């Protein structure tokens, strides 16, 4: 098996914990029992994590979901991205001290965030300063996948316009989100990742915990008086694109960029701190 | 007959769409865009007067919006520009009562404030609590669950129960409605607070009958359908029915309390 750490960042009430439960088709979200789902908003940004082992035929994935309650939920959210960047850097510090592997384990314990989902609220306008300030600070140290939260709150015309608008803003602000084009292996990787950077992203996602029967078939979705949106239906939203990307295809590519780019940059920086290298 | 309506809320909560849905006019257009298109470096308060024929009867409607409210990383004191606008209109009326020759009285006090609540499905955000707790003694606040089509009937139901639980908890005083047929709409409103509204200016054919709503691939959210949202309850309680009672509470409660506080020093 292997480890995988995913982080969700966004304002409270964007479907973050519901989406995570849809990605992994399991109750892996931190909120799992009764009133624990109805949680109070902390006064500062707190970092919380929960661990689950997901087995898929010999592929024992050791999953850790990390959420950031209190982000963008205060009156004054100034510098609220710094506690999240601090957490990411200090997981690099854990790995930096353990890859020596004095314990001689076949697998070094990995707690670094391999994938960070940032949820953008569907406002129909341009991006918020909080959205920009977070990504331009964090895209340099983690893999950020931008998603549009609650995609069922937009029509086809609104959704196509909002995706273009966010995509143009991220390209104009030099925000290199995953998959970064610098790390395409070959032309086969450039071809598939251009379609993702230029069409499939931002993933307009919809999460749901409940199942309904729509014309004979059992489907995940949300039930409105006027109809039921099917979550795994590409004509309704783009959840399945996010799922085949993160889980089915680029799972390892996410961990590789984390190790060979972000962690290596941090490790090379730390070698030059505290007076520099020890004499040897 | 005049009326001053104020909308407060984040960008993208459908405020421009709901206002143009209530009055069936292009109050926000490419010429005078919505508040989300007029955001400056700091929070501003802007007004726009417009003439409306409501079923053959004219209406002098003044919309007051707050472009930039809640849209910044640091929203500290973003309510203060709204307080300054409302209290300066109270001072404008008090200086008119104290005139020697007070023949004609300009009344530009804000008679009603629609405060949009983002449809989290959880509760009220600290911004919502702090705003309503700082303006409920200065204006008639009517909380709205914006974009009600965001929530399923079950989510919206307990969302309402939570918002009222926190209204009552923080001792918030929202505008309440005071003929037994007039007491018929009061009972049907108290059980539906806060009103969850949907806005749209688009008409589409739904099984022959053309209804105004929002078309999704899986269904159509209908704006004038009481089983989809509370837009009808809002429009009936705002223009047709209790508009004058909103005007009277402003003069007799909030303006009288501003005066009693101003002159005490
Ligand atoms: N409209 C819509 N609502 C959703 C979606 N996913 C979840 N919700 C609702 O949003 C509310 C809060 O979502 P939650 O899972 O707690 O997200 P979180 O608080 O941001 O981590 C819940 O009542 C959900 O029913 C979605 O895709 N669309
Ligand atoms: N789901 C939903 N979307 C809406 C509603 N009202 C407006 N919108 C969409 O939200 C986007 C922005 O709405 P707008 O009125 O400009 O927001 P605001 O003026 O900043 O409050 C538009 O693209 C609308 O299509 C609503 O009631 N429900």
């Amino acid at each position: 098996g292997f480890d995988f750490n995913i982080m969700v960042v966004g304002q409270s009430g964007l479907g973050k914990s519901t989406l995570v439960n849809t990605l992994f088709k399991s109750q892996v979200s931190r909120k799992a029992s009764s009133w624990n789902r109805e949680e109070k908003i902390p006064k500062t940004v707190e970092i919380k994590a929960i661990g689950h082992v997901i087995e898929e035929g010999g592929v024992k994935m050791k999953l850790t979901v990390i959420d950031t309650p209190g982000f963008g939920d205060q009156i004054n959210n100034e510098n609220c991205w710094e506690p999240i960047e601090k957490y990411i850097n200090e997981q690099y510090e854990k790995f930096l001290k353990e890859e020596v592997n004095i314990a001689r384990k076949k697998r070094i314990p990995d707690t670094r965030v391999h994938c960070c989902l940032y949820f953008i609220s569907p406002t129909g306008h341009s991006l918020r300063p909080l959205d920009l300030e977070f990504m331009k600070h964090l895209s340099k140290v983690v893999n950020i996948i931008p998603v549009i939260a609650k995609a069922d709150t937009m029509t086809l015309e609104e959704k196509s316009e909002f995706k273009q608008r966010v995509r143009k803003e991220l390209e104009v602000n030099g925000i290199e989100f995953y998959p970064q084009k610098e790390f395409d292996e070959d032309l086969e990787d450039k071809t598939e990742n251009d379609k993702i950077r230029q069409e499939s992203m931002p993933f307009a996602v919809v999460g749901s915990d409940k199942e309904y029967q729509v014309n004979g078939k059992r489907v995940l979705g949300r039930k409105y008086p006027w109809g039921i949106i099917e979550v795994e239906n590409l004509n309704h939203c783009e959840f399945a694109l996010l799922r085949d990307f993160v889980i089915r295809t680029h799972l390892q590519d996410l961990k590789e960029v984390t190790h060979n780019i972000h962690y290596e940059t941090y490790r090379a920086k730390r070698l030059n701190d505290n007076g520099g290298l020890p004499p040897v | 007959f005049e009326f001053t309506l104020m909308v407060v809320g984040e960008s993208g909560l459908g405020k421009s769409t709901l206002i143009n849905s209530l009055f069936l006019t292009d109050l926000y257009s490419p010429e005078y865009p919505g508040p989300s298109h007029r955001i400056k470096k700091t929070v501003q308060v802007e007004q726009s007067k417009v003439l409306i024929k409501e079923g053959g009867v004219q209406l002098l409607l003044t919309i007051v919006d707050t472009p930039g409210f809640g849209d910044a990383v640091d929203n500290s004191n973003c309510w203060q520009p709204v307080i300054d606008y409302i209290d300066s209109k109270f001072e404008d009326y008090l200086n008119a009562e104290s005139r020697v020759n007070r023949r004609q009285m300009p009344d530009n006090r804000v008679q009603c404030c629609l405060y949009f609540i983002a449809p989290s499905g959880h509760g009220l955000k600290p911004l919502d609590i702090e705003f309503m707790k700082r303006l409920h003694e200065k204006v008639n606040i009517i909380p709205l669950i914006a974009k009600a089509d965001t929530l399923t009937p079950e989510e919206c139901q307990q969302f309402k129960k939570q918002i009222m639980k926190e209204i009552q908890e923080h001792k918030i005083k929202i505008y309440e409605f005071p003929d037994e047929e007039e007491n018929k709409l009061v009972k049907k409103i108290k059980d539906r607070l806060p009103l969850a509204v949907v806005g749209s200016n688009t008409i589409i054919e739904v099984n022959g009958k053309r209804v105004r709503g929002r078309q999704y691939p899986w269904g159509v959210a209908e704006v004038e359908n009481g089983e989809h949202c509370d837009f009808t309850i809002l429009r009936n309680m705002l223009i047709r029915t209790h508009m004058q009672d909103l005007k009277d509470v402003t003069n007799n409660v909030h303006y009288e309390n501003y005066r009693s506080r101003k002159l005490a020093a």
